[PDB]
């Protein structure tokens, strides 16, 4: 049973400016099998209004998905993606950083 | 320019109760236009781009019919594969199938594909000539012989050289305002000190379509790959794509470094400087 | 448009 761990990028749809409406993305790719848990977090708490793309895959057969929700970047609030997968002992939390 | 149509299919067995989870997506180039999800309420092939909504009820009936047949094929496959590999009933397993055609600038046939994977590994694939099979192991070799017996390759080749390219041509015309438009990358550079002595230069490409792009660094007009980070191209979420490439440089030396961007939507490549 | 024939069980 081949198991590949997800790669994660967390990022905004548009360039970020405090107080301006945007979309928070978490792109998970390179994983196998396809079962995966992805939450978007605001100040550590799971955001409820979260959608995702239709499961698809790359030439090497590894899966990818985009999770996304509306957010407003601010000076103080911390945003993040929480990912869990059979290949992970514990949930991986990647923080949003407007510089990437 | 050149174009493609691809369909992707994933079935995941659900041991203990019911049929597999089945998900099917169709793409023209990098644009998803249709989907099926066995868990969704409609139990229909569903539109995902505005230009496919032109198609009449006979189109949707026909596509629903075929896609549900694909899901049953894969359901049967999961059972068969379990026996080929002496696996138990207790585990969840995955089959994946991809097929489609490419066309050149004249929109004539270039290439066809049909490939198949079990638990994320190559199982069997149609060769470029569309006449023969690549079977990865002896389980797939048994499939190879069945498919030879049943003239699968001849049936697929007719589809990939005929129907596939005819409908791709049709979708390209119907969807021309978006599918036949290139969105050139919107580029800029950012600067991030890492210490008193070094800085990161980050070269961004935003809102581009299609996804294919090349971002490179040069130092004093020579190629620079050391101390660089290149992220995988990622969806913006609105149909376009993003990527960046970064380089660590001695502070004060930013001017030696240039970022180079190649994309279908740029007549000539772009050069950025700090 | 999806394939019909050519899509056989393994």
């Amino acid at each position: 049973m081949i198991q590949r761990t997800p790669k994660i990028q967390v990022y905004s749809r548009h360039p970020a400016e405090n107080g301006k409406s945007n979309f928070l993305n978490c792109y998970v790719s390179g994983f196998h099998p396809s079962d995966i848990e992805v939450d978007l977090l605001k100040n550590g708490e799971r955001i409820e209004k979260v959608e995702h793309s239709d499961l698809s895959f790359s030439k090497d057969w590894s899966f990818y998905l985009l999770y996304y929700t509306e957010f407003t970047p601010t000076e103080k609030d911390e945003y993040a993606c929480r990912v869990n997968h059979v290949t992970l002992s514990q949930p991986k939390i990647v923080k949003w950083d407007r510089d990437m | 320019g050149s174009h493609s149509m691809r369909y992707f299919f994933t079935s995941v067995s659900r041991p203990g109760r019911g049929e597999p989870r089945f998900i099917a997506v169709g793409y023209v180039d990098d644009t998803q236009f249709v989907r099926f999800d066995s868990d969704a309420a409609s139990q229909r092939m569903e539109p995902r781009a505005p230009w496919i909504e032109q198609e009449g009820p006979e189109y949707w009936d026909g596509e629903t019919r075929k896609v549900k047949a694909h899901s049953q094929t894969h359901r049967v496959d999961l059972g068969t594969l379990r026996g080929y590999y002496n696996q138990s009933e207790a585990g969840s397993h995955t089959v994946q199938r991809m097929y489609g055609c490419d066309v050149g600038s004249d929109w004539r046939f270039l290439r066809g594909y049909h490939q198949y994977a079990y638990d994320g590994k190559d199982y069997i694939a149609l060769k470029e000539d569309l006449r023969s099979w690549t079977a990865a192991d002896m389980a797939a070799q048994t499939t190879k012989h069945k498919w030879e017996a049943a003239h699968v390759a001849e049936q697929l080749r007719a589809y990939l050289e005929g129907t596939c390219v005819e409908w791709l041509r049709r979708y390209l015309e119907n969807g021309k305002e978006t599918l036949q438009r290139t969105d050139a990358p919107k580029t800029h550079m950012t600067h991030h000190a890492v210490s008193d002595h070094e800085a990161t230069l980050r070269c961004w490409a935003l809102s581009f379509y299609p996804a294919e792009i090349t971002l490179t660094w040069q130092r004093d007009g020579e190629d620079q790959t050391q101390d660089t980070e290149l992220v995988e191209t990622r969806p913006a979420g609105d149909g376009t794509f993003q990527k960046w490439v970064a380089v660590v440089v001695p502070s004060g030396q930013e001017q030696r470094y240039t970022c180079h961007v190649q994309h279908e939507g740029l007549p000539k490549p772009l050069t950025l400087r700090w | 448009e999806l394939a019909g024939l050519g899509i056989n069980t393994v």
